[PDB]
């Protein structure tokens, strides 16, 4: 093979990049960390700096708390046991109160009391989080589209956990935090709401998450077979078409009849991989809501 | 029929078979000698699924579905309408899908760019081969293979599924469901960071490559780069695409039961498979 | 019932969502041409966007998409056959007239900068303070042809600084001056070079930079187009 390109054959070294300043406050910024010679051979080999801003301490704190929520919990039900703790640690759960309680917050916390400490400390972890990624953007005086497609994610989650529960009546719809257990929670779902498969909104997402498996691997690939002329250098190719965006249009124009640009493969990407968590929640919303069983209910296709 | 900027690429040679007898265009699509076979196999195998229609009397596509041969037939030859027609199409689908990837190659050959794309491709060929060649076989039965129908596949994944009781718990399964989801998150990544670059805010200029490392490394500390995530994302897809393959030919062949039970030989350990309290315990 | 109402919804979005793809990505190489040079007659289903202002960093002016498109250089080929779908044949030598394999594009003849204004790549000599760091250094190492006979020897490396990676190696002729290989062209190994895209005396062949301690984004695409092009045009030289 005369090109491979998954590795790096040589690697070069020099200063450190501190990285673009613009309207960001330096002083919250870390410093470099070591060159990972590892990372190397894929990718960068630099580590950090890091930013830290209000929002981010009070995500790593408001995570941290979700863990040792958990994390006791899970060292509780071993019976304070080091050896069964991580013989059973991937059958530990901390799960939702029980439907008695129904959408109340006066569940004691060995009875789901816990479970409502330990989301809300979640909850707020990833909205600071999502908060952060929109910051950071716009200290940098760049374009949305990440907190956006976060915010895609984001909308299943809160289906999952939030949203849909509380038009269930009931926080036992919620799902639990252990390995195994929500694994359990997921299949049992599908039982209830009378197998999945047949919610047309749950192949959607499927044809979309295949679709991004699927697109990435045409998109990298292409990157790649056209790296020999500087390709992955795309914002470039995006203000100024090289021959490497050109070459890599009509290697598709060829084999399937029609092509992208360098600037609307992105936009086909970032649809593609967001319409898989968007999709998917309305799913989700839908099932036990407004319908019992999907496939009954497809079978009168109304 | 030309992008602005086709003309000076469209030139002579690349071909690996038949020189320049099949080196033309028709339109957009490129022929080549494989070209004309993908079309070949293609035919063949769409009239393949009207005939086994007729058999079916319906012509709905929500209802059409070509069943592989009796799992009484083992191995062997089936008439027809008794599952051959599914060998027969099976036989087409793999050599279009295969004719395809050649094709791709031939393209890749007068572009002068890499073969990244067909070799990529090939891996999907693999998984869909894993499925009624490979795993069938080493089962001794054709009919341990999936129908070819938009609802009755589905049921043959929900079949298969339960027969070993809860499938979450294959652990090849789980490196490839993590692959697939991860993909889906660094494809989100790239897209929203590359378009956000490209397309500021309004009243700035043109960002630059710096401003998408700087923004990572603001954001998580660390940015893979322009090269490396899209080896990155190659690599998640194909990791996905290879443990799915790789979760399925080991399921009934060199394991019968249920995936729950695979998670003993961590649970029964001679330390503390004896220890009271805890949830096995 | 509400659930079908939801799902015939989204179908319309989906396919308004399809139609704003696919014009988005007729910005470039739109309208299509008949092999003649004009406009071809059947542009698609898809009509082309309105017009896209982006805003060039480092005072390099502004870019509307899509617009009329040229190549502003002469194509040496020739038409084929009469009718539409033949390929177009080389009238000179395709290596040198830049068509095929071979081919580039008049981008700006102007490097390309990072976030600070400085040139993106420039050679470790003058990178301060770049190293190898892990690898095999090809510095002093002789550059071997397809033919396997030396061109020469690699005398530095062109790094992309901000990404800190090696880009190009700086390859001395036989004559003194140099030529620059793409990395993802070459094969370094324990003891040479190996070059499979070029015989040795196709080296010389290679454009030149006008400046010795930069290089422009059009004599990069000169560069890299040429040395892939070998691929296909220097397979007459083989040895058995
Ligand atoms: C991978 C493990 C399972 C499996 C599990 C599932 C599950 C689970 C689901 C699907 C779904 C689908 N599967 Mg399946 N599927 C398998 C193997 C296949 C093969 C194959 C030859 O290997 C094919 C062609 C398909 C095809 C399809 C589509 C009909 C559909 C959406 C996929 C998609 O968009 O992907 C991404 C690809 C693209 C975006 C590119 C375009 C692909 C087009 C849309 C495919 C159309 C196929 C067409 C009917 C086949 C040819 C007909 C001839 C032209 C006459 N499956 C195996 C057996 N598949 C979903 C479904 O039924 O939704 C209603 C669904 O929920
Ligand atoms: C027997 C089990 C059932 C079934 C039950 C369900 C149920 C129930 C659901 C899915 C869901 C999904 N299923 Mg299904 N599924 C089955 C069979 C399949 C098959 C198949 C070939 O058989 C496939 C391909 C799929 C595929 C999929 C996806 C399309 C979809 C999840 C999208 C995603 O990225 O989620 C992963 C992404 C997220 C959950 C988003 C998370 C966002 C938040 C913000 C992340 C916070 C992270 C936190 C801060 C830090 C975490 C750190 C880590 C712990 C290390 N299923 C069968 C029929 N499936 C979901 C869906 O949308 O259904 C409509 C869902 O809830
Ligand atoms: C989508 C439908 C189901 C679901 C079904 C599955 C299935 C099925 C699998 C996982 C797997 C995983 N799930 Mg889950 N999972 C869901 C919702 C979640 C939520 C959430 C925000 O509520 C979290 C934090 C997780 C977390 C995780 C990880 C522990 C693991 C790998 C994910 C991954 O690659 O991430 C991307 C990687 C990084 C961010 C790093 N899941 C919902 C409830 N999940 C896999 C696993 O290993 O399970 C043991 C697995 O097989
Ligand atoms: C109740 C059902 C079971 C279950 C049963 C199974 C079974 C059984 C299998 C899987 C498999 C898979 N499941 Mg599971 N699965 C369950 C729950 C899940 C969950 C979840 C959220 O709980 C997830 C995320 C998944 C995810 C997945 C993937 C790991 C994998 C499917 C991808 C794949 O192999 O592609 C492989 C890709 C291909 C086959 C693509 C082939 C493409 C061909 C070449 C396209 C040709 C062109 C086409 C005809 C063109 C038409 C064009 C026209 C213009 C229309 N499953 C539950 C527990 N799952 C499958 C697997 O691993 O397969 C290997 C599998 O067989
Ligand atoms: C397009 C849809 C996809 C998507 C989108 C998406 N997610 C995103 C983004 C986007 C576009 C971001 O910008 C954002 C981000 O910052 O990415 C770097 C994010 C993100 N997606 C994340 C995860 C994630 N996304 C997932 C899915 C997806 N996200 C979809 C496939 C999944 C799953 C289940 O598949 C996961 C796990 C985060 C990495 C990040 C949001 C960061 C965040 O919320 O931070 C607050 C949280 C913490 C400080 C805690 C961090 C936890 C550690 C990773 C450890 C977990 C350990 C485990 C629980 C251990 C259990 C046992 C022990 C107790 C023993
Ligand atoms: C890395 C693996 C992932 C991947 C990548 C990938 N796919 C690829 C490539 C790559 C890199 C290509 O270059 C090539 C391409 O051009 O893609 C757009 C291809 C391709 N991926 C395709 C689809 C596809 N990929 C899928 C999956 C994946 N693709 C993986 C996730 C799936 C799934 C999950 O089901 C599908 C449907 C096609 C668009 C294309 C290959 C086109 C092709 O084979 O053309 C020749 C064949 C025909 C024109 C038709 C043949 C018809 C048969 C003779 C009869 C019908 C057989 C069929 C089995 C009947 C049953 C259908 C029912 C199950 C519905
Ligand atoms: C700039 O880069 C870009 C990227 O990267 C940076 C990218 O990543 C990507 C990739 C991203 C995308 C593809 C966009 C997102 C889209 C997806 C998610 C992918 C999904 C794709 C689909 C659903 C489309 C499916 C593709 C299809 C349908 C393929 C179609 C196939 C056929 C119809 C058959 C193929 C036809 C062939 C092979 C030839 C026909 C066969 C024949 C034999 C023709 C008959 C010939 C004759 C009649 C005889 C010849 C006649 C003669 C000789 C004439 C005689 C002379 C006379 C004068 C008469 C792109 C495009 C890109 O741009
Ligand atoms: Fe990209």
């Amino acid at each position: 093979a005369e090109y491979q390109n998954i590795f790096s054959q040589v690697q070069v070294r020099g200063p450190a990049d501190l990285g673009m300043t613009e309207d960001v406050n330096l002083a919250n910024r870390s410093g470099v960390g070591p060159f990972s010679t590892l990372l190397g051979w894929f990718g960068n080999a630099q580590l950090g700096p890091i930013y830290l801003g209000s929002l981010g301490v009070l995500s790593l704190f408001s995570g941290l708390m979700w863990f040792f929520t958990i994390g006791i919990w899970f060292w509780y039900q071993a019976g304070w046991n080091p050896a069964v703790f991580l013989r059973d640690l991937f059958f530990f759960s901390l799960e939702p109160p029980a439907p008695e309680y129904g959408l109340s917050f006066a569940a004691p916390l060995k009875e789901g009391g816990l479970w409502l400490i330990a989301s809300f400390f979640m909850f707020v972890a990833v909205w600071s989080w999502w908060g952060r990624t929109y910051l950071r953007a716009q200290a940098l005086g760049m374009g949305k589209h990440t907190a956006w497609a976060f915010l895609s994610a984001i909308w299943l989650w809160m289906v999952l956990g939030f949203i849909r529960p509380i038009l269930m009546g009931s926080w036992s719809e919620a799902v639990p935090y252990g390995i195994f257990s929500h694994l359990d929670w997921t299949n049992n779902f599908s039982l209830v709401h009378g197998n999945l498969f047949y919610n047309p909104f749950h192949g959607l997402s499927i044809a979309f998450l295949y679709g991004s498996a699927l697109l990435f691997a045409m998109h990298g690939a292409t990157i790649l077979a056209v790296s020999r002329f500087g390709g992955e250098r795309e914002l470039e190719q995006i203000a100024d078409r090289g021959t490497a965006a050109e070459r890599a249009a009509l290697f598709w124009r060829w084999t399937m009849g029609f092509n992208a640009t360098m600037e609307g493969i992105h936009r086909w990407a970032i649809w593609m991989a967001v319409l898989v968590t968007l999709t998917g929640g309305i799913g989700i919303l839908l099932s036990g809501t407004v319908v019992d069983n999907w496939y009954v209910w497809g079978q009168n296709h109304g | 029929a030309l992008l602005s900027f086709e003309r000076k690429y469209r030139v002579p040679g690349g071909t690996l078979v038949g020189g320049n007898l099949f080196d033309f265009w028709v339109g957009p699509f490129y022929v080549g000698f494989f070209g004309v076979a993908t079309f070949f196999f293609a035919a063949l195998g769409i009239i393949l699924i009207a005939w086994s229609a007729v058999l079916q009397g319906t012509w709905n596509p929500q209802l059409i579905s070509v069943y592989p041969p009796a799992l009484e037939y083992g191995l062997g030859g089936a008439p027809l309408a008794k599952g051959g027609l599914w060998q027969i199409i099976t036989i087409c689908a793999t050599g279009a899908f295969v004719s395809w990837a050649l094709r791709e190659v031939e393209i890749c050959r007068k572009l002068g760019i890499g073969y990244h794309i067909p070799f990529a491709f090939a891996f999907a060929i693999l998984a869909y081969l894993t499925l009624v060649l490979f795993r069938p076989v080493m089962m001794g039965a054709w009919g341990y293979a999936f129908p070819y129908g938009i609802w009755t596949h589905l049921d043959w994944v929900s079949n298969t599924g339960y027969t070993y009781g809860n499938f979450h718990y294959n652990p090849a399964h789980m490196i490839a469901i993590s692959f697939f989801f991860t993909n889906a998150l660094a494809l989100a990544l790239h897209g929203a960071l590359v378009l956000s670059a490209a397309n500021p805010e309004k009243g700035k200029e043109m960002r630059t490559p710096d401003h998408e490392d700087t923004f990572f490394r603001d954001l998580v500390g660390y940015w893979i780069g322009t090269l490396g995530i899209h080896r990155l994302g190659l690599l998640l897809s194909l990791s996905a695409v290879f443990f799915s393959a790789l979760c399925m030919i080991i399921t009934g062949t060199i394991w019968f039961d249920q995936w729950v039970d695979w998670w003993q030989w961590w649970v029964k350990l001679p330390w503390w498979a004896n220890i009271p309290g805890g949830i096995n315990g | 019932d509400l659930a079908s109402l939801a799902i015939y919804s989204f179908w319309i979005f989906l396919a308004g969502l399809i139609y704003y793809l696919q014009t988005e990505n007729m910005r470039e190489g739109y309208p299509l041409e008949n092999e003649d040079g004009t406009p071809a007659a059947n542009q698609g289903p898809f009509p082309l966007p309105k017009p896209k202002t982006f805003i060039l960093p480092h005072g390099r002016g502004t870019l509307t998409v899509p617009g009329p498109e040229s190549e502003d250089r002469p194509i040496a080929l020739a038409r084929t056959a009469v009718s539409e779908g033949f390929p177009h044949a080389p009238t000179g030598d395709p290596m040198k007239d830049g068509v095929g394999p071979a081919s580039w594009v008049a981008r700006r003849d102007l490097p390309e900068l990072d976030g600070h204004g400085h040139n993106k790549i420039k050679p470790m000599k003058a990178a301060a303070g770049f190293h190898v760091s892990a690898g095999k250094n090809p510095i002093g190492l002789p550059v071997r042809g397809c033919d396997l006979e030396i061109a020469g020897k690699v005398v530095d490396i062109w790094v992309d600084i901000p990404e800190q990676m090696a880009r190009f190696l700086e390859v001395e002729l036989k004559d003194g001056s140099t030529r620059l290989l793409p990395m993802q062209m070459v094969k370094v190994q324990s003891n040479r070079v190996h070059v499979n895209a070029l015989s040795s005396d196709l080296f010389a062949g290679i454009p030149t930079i006008k400046s010795p301690t930069e290089v422009t984004l059009l004599e990069e695409d000169k560069i890299c187009g040429y040395v892939a092009g070998g691929l296909m045009y220097a397979a007459p030289k083989r040895k058995s």
